RNA sequence: CCAUAGGUUAAUGAGGCGAACCGGGGGAACUGAAACAUCUAAGUACCCCGAGGAAAAGAAAUCAACCGAGAUUCCCCCAG
RNA sequence: UUUUGUAUAAUGGGUCAGCGACUUAUAUUCUGUAGCAAGGUUAACCGAAUAGGGGAGCCGAAGGGAAACCGAGUCUUAACU
RNA sequence: AGGACCGAACCGACUAAUGAAAAAUUAGCGGAUGACUUGUGGCUGGGGGUGAAAGGCCAAUCAAACCGGGAGAUAGCU
RNA sequence: GUAACGGGGCUAAACCAUGCACCGAAGCUGCGGCAGCGACGCUUAUGCGUUGUUGGGUAGGGGAGCGUUCUGUAAGCCUG
RNA sequence: GUUUAUUAAAAACACAGCACUGUGCAAACACGAAAGUGGACGUAUACGGUGUGACGCCUCCCGGUGCCGGAAGGUUAAUU
RNA sequence: AAUCCUUGUCGGGUAAGUUCCGACUGCACGAAUGGCGUAAUGAUGGCCAGGCUGUCUCCACCCGAGACUCAGUGAAAUUGAACUCGCUGUGAGAUGCAGUGUACCCGCGGCAAGACGGAAAGACCCCGUAACCUUACUAUAGCUUGACACUGAACAU
RNA sequence: CUUUAAUGUUUGAUGUUCUAACGUUGACCCGUAAUCCGGGUUGCGGACAGUGUCUGGUGGGUAGUUUGACUGGGCGGUCUCCUCCUAAAGAGUAACGGAGGAGCACGAAGGUUGGCUAAUCCUGGUCGGACAUCAGGAGGUUAGUGCAAUGGCAUAAGCCAGCUUGACUGCGAGCGUGACGGCGCGAGCAGGUGCGAAAGCAGGUCAUAGUGAUCCGGUGGUUCUGAAUGGAAGGGCCAUC
């Protein structure tokens, strides 16, 4: 980023925004990844056990991505609307 | 000397010529005064910038008693 | 050793889905009352980096 | 740049204000214009105040 | 005045040398920043003291997060 | 060699022989190639052991927003044709 | 008597012409009892010394000695 | 040092006009050869009949090779 | 008298003399993180600093910048 | 004058004096970064005269040491390669190009016009974002101010 | 509350004396064969002096540095923006080429509705005159435009008057223009306004100059965030300096 002595592009432009420390502990779960766990029940712990999310993860959503076929009991987690519908179709249960 | 100065060139002038198809919004002329005047379906901006108000073909024409240049858009 | 990021570059840019880079416009910080509102409005939203200076940005930001 | 600048403040009770210039020598009296408040989304009177 | 300082003997130990590593006491500038003063170089180079076969550290007035871990040291990640 | 331009009276070389200058390490990207493929791959280490274990991690399979958050959408805005 | 005079040694170095010599030669030249000269030993150390001062001298080196180290300083130059 | 046709020399071997010859280059053509890039079509050893066309080159980009020392192949093979 | 050892010996330096100024002795000042040492085993007829430079005849401006003295007011640190 | 104009003007000195000496609009003398004098002194600067002279008119001869030849020993700088001429042009000053002229091969003693000769990566000049040397900036040793500490007791205003 | 007096107690500072810290480079004694040093006695001084930490001043004594570029080197001049010409009839185009301006102004000098039309000259007319104001005419923009120049402007963009705040908030098809940063034009959509009977016009001003990136902060709003939790601080986002 040296442009002769002209003031370089980065320094031209603003800093903006801030880092969220809460973002680093949230997680995003495909529907495909619901089968990877064992027991057919999906807690944060189970996913971590299944090396799906990671250890320092307090929160995790299920997104409509991929597809889920087996019935799954989704527990203690956020689900998008489309993901939720998909789960219902598969024959699954959702609970907070 | 006392003379080194000049201004940056403004790149005025006709942008689209006779029988150019244009999209609505497109600028036909940049000018200082109303050298060209707005005709049918051509708008005049605050800096006298003539621009297409509709999609069609540019159409230069002289009109009126003063014999003034008028840019219109032919329908397309 | 690992490549070190240009931290200021990191601060000022964010990568997009297609490997682009968004960035906030200049000229919308202070002297403002003289600036017309329209101009201000347009500046507000984030903007993608141009093709010409894209490469410099990448170089600054290897880990994106 | 003798013509100094001010901020017209919304009488709606919102924080919202406009900013502008005025010549305080020739015009001592305060500027009061009826301008659009976008928080209330109505046209309200705005009274001059010091920019600070 | 008593004492103490001092003095003469006796015993025990030390002293000096040595590659690097280790702990402590002091501590640059060139250089980079396309100049330069904050900053960097770098607690580096160097000087000094001390030790050991290793040294230092070390047994929570520590982390953690409302679950828990359980002194120090070292390696890979975390993460440019 | 350097130059717009050198027989140049611009530089260098007395000659021979020997030596004499784009490396290496670690990161990152792109290209080729091989492997496997919505998966790919292990690091330290254990293992006298180039095997095998070791998946801690990393990259990818989702993005939008400063962020909360939402999520094939999202941000904007009171709301978007 | 004398920082007195002329003048050898001794100390210097104004003019001149000319490698044996990294400052000499020959011919002349100044001082030559003094603020003189000289032997031996000693002390002052580098932004420091010493300097009747010229930025002079400090080991044929001085507007900051030499040796080693930072060090392969840096070199948009050749 | 002739030294203001390159010289000799020229009264045309000068100049103008018209014409027909010839010389004249690494240009074009002729014969032989190599290579690049495209077309189509073979029927293949992934290149071949061909068929067009291209092939001056600094910075520089891309492509393909020669040779040297050493490791394996190699207790092999060559060598008094 | 001294001086650029090795292109400058002079009108340059020094000089006796003059003047200003500091310094009361644990002097001023100087070398020293300090201890201490020089000054000086001296004591204002002495020592230090600065300029001038035998001898003779001599030698307006305090606004500026310095120094010395003053402290009524203004402003003013740490501290509180 | 240790004064631009300037070789100022006048006088002296000389046949002739931008110098020297004496006098008369200080570009831009001047009183201890001293003024004006000053006997003596000076390898001090300037000018004039006497004497002397090869300094010169204008060189001649001679004596020695080299140079030259013989024998012995035996360097150096420099060097792209050379079969290494003149002229006029060309190419920006030609041994090497064009045209032309001249010229048998090779030494020795001499000279120095050229080989942009040798010597030192010009010292002048410029450039580049080193070194030493004020009322530039920033610091700082030192000197100095106060506050607290080492540091206490009375008495008065 | 203005203003003081009384009794009780409380910091601040001001000198006078003291003697016990501290000083002694005064004297004598001892360690001691000793001008060091220490101890002892004593005199003088004395809570000063002097040292540490903090603090203001001074500080080329010393150190680290800086001291622009263009330029037919320095000196002089210039450095951003606007207009014209050079510029070769699209755009763009250099010179230490030729000529001039800007670093603002205006709550009306903006919006809209309604209305109007200039300079100059001539003739007549009190003071009144080359030049005020008033009549009649010629003229036809030679004038005006807040300010340079250009291009515009009568459907006026020039001049008067009435009512007003569109000198709005969110956006924006599509263009122009730049290496980029950026700058510019913009119909239309939503909300809410003003003028108009209405059609409509209004997102500043006839247009082109009146300007400054980023960082660092400042102010107001905003629960977006909030390092155990609830808050807060700080940060973010919007507006603005």
């Amino acid at each position: 980023g040296f442009e002769g002595g002209q003031m370089p592009l980065y320094r031209r432009l603003p800093k903006f925004g801030f880092t969220s420390r809460k973002a680093a502990i949230t997680a995003e779960i495909r529907l495909s990844d619901l089968a990877k766990v064992e027991g057919g029940v999906v807690d944060l712990n189970t996913l971590k056990a299944a090396n799906i999310i990671g250890i320092q993860i307090e929160f995790a959503k299920v997104i409509l991505a991929g597809e889920v076929t087996t019935p799954v009991t989704v527990r203690g987690l956020r689900v998008t609307k489309g993901a939720r519908a998909a789960i219902e179709a598969a024959g699954g249960k959702i609970e907070e | 000397t006392r003379n080194g100065r000049d201004s940056e060139a403004k790149r005025l002038g006709v942008k689209r010529f006779g029988g150019e198809s244009v999209l609505a919004g497109s600028i036909i002329v940049r000018q200082r005064g109303t050298k060209f005047h707005a005709g049918a379906n051509v708008g005049c901006g605050r800096d006298h910038t003539l621009f297409a108000k509709a999609d069609g073909k540019v159409k230069f024409e002289v009109k009126g008693p003063k014999n003034r240049k008028f840019i219109s858009i032919e329908a397309e | 050793p690992k490549i070190k990021t240009v931290r200021g570059a990191a601060k000022r840019f964010k990568k997009t889905g297609k490997g682009g880079f968004k960035h906030k416009h200049a000229n919308l910080r202070h002297i403002l009352t003289k600036k017309a509102t329209k101009r201000k409005r347009h500046l507000r939203p984030k903007a993608m980096v141009s093709k010409g200076d894209l490469g410099l940005v990448i170089a600054c930001l290897p880990y994106a | 740049g003798i013509r100094e600048k001010i901020k017209l403040v919304s009488s709606a009770g919102t924080g919202h204000f406009y900013t502008t210039t005025k010549n305080k020598r020739t015009k001592p009296e305060k500027l009061e214009l009826k301008k659009f408040d976008p928080v209330v989304r109505q046209h309200v009177i705005y009274k001059e105040a010091k920019i600070k």
